[PDB]
C-alpha cells in the first residue's frame, strides 16, 4: 500500500455545532458532538439556546461573532443554557 | 451554514 | 428553563478506529463529518494507523490505541497506510 | 458504539 504521513491539529472544544436564527438573533445548538465535552457532560441538547459565554450575551450576534467569543475562552467556559429554546 | 465551537 | 453549565475544553482528531487481524493492527472505521481529519481530506475509511508520534500502532487493542492517541499534545503525526487491507 | 479518537 501507499504510506504516507499526516500531521493533524485536533479540534479543541466544546464539541457544540451551533447555528444563528431569529426579534433579535439567538445562538442555538444544531448538534451536540458525539464523544466531545458536551456529551459527555450530558446537560446540552439539539434545540437549546446559548444565553450567554462567560458573562457575555450571545443574542443579537451571528454565527462567526458568537464563535469569536466562544473560542477566545480558556479551557474552561460557562454557559447559560435555555431549554429548548425555540420557546 | 453551521459553526464548531 | 435556565440552567448553567460549565465544559472544559476536549481534543480530537475526528476518527472512529477499530483493530483487526500475524498481529493486530488499527484502521479507520468512519472519518468524523466535520473533524480534523475529515477537514484535512487525506485519511479515509480502511486506512491503518501504523503509528501515533514514533510509537507503533501495532499489536495493540482499540483501547490501547485510544490511550496513547489521547495522551499527546494538539498536534499529533500519524503514519497511514492507505487502505491497509495490502 | 464507536471508539472516537
Amino acid at each position: 500500500p501507499e504510506i504516507i504521513t499526516v500531521t493533524l491539529k485536533k479540534q479543541n472544544g466544546m464539541g457544540l455545532s451551533i447555528v444563528a436564527a431569529k426579534d433579535k438573533l439567538g445562538i442555538y445548538v444544531k448538534s451536540v458532538v458525539k464523544g466531545g465535552a458536551a456529551d459527555v457532560d450530558g446537560r446540552l441538547a439539539a434545540g437549546d439556546q446559548l444565553l450567554s459565554v462567560d458573562g457575555r450575551s450571545l443574542v443579537g450576534l451571528s454565527q462567526e461573532r458568537a464563535a469569536e467569543l466562544m473560542t477566545r475562552t480558556s479551557s474552561v467556559v460557562t454557559l447559560e443554557v435555555a431549554k429548548q429554546g425555540a420557546i | 451554514p453551521d459553526l464548531l465551537v
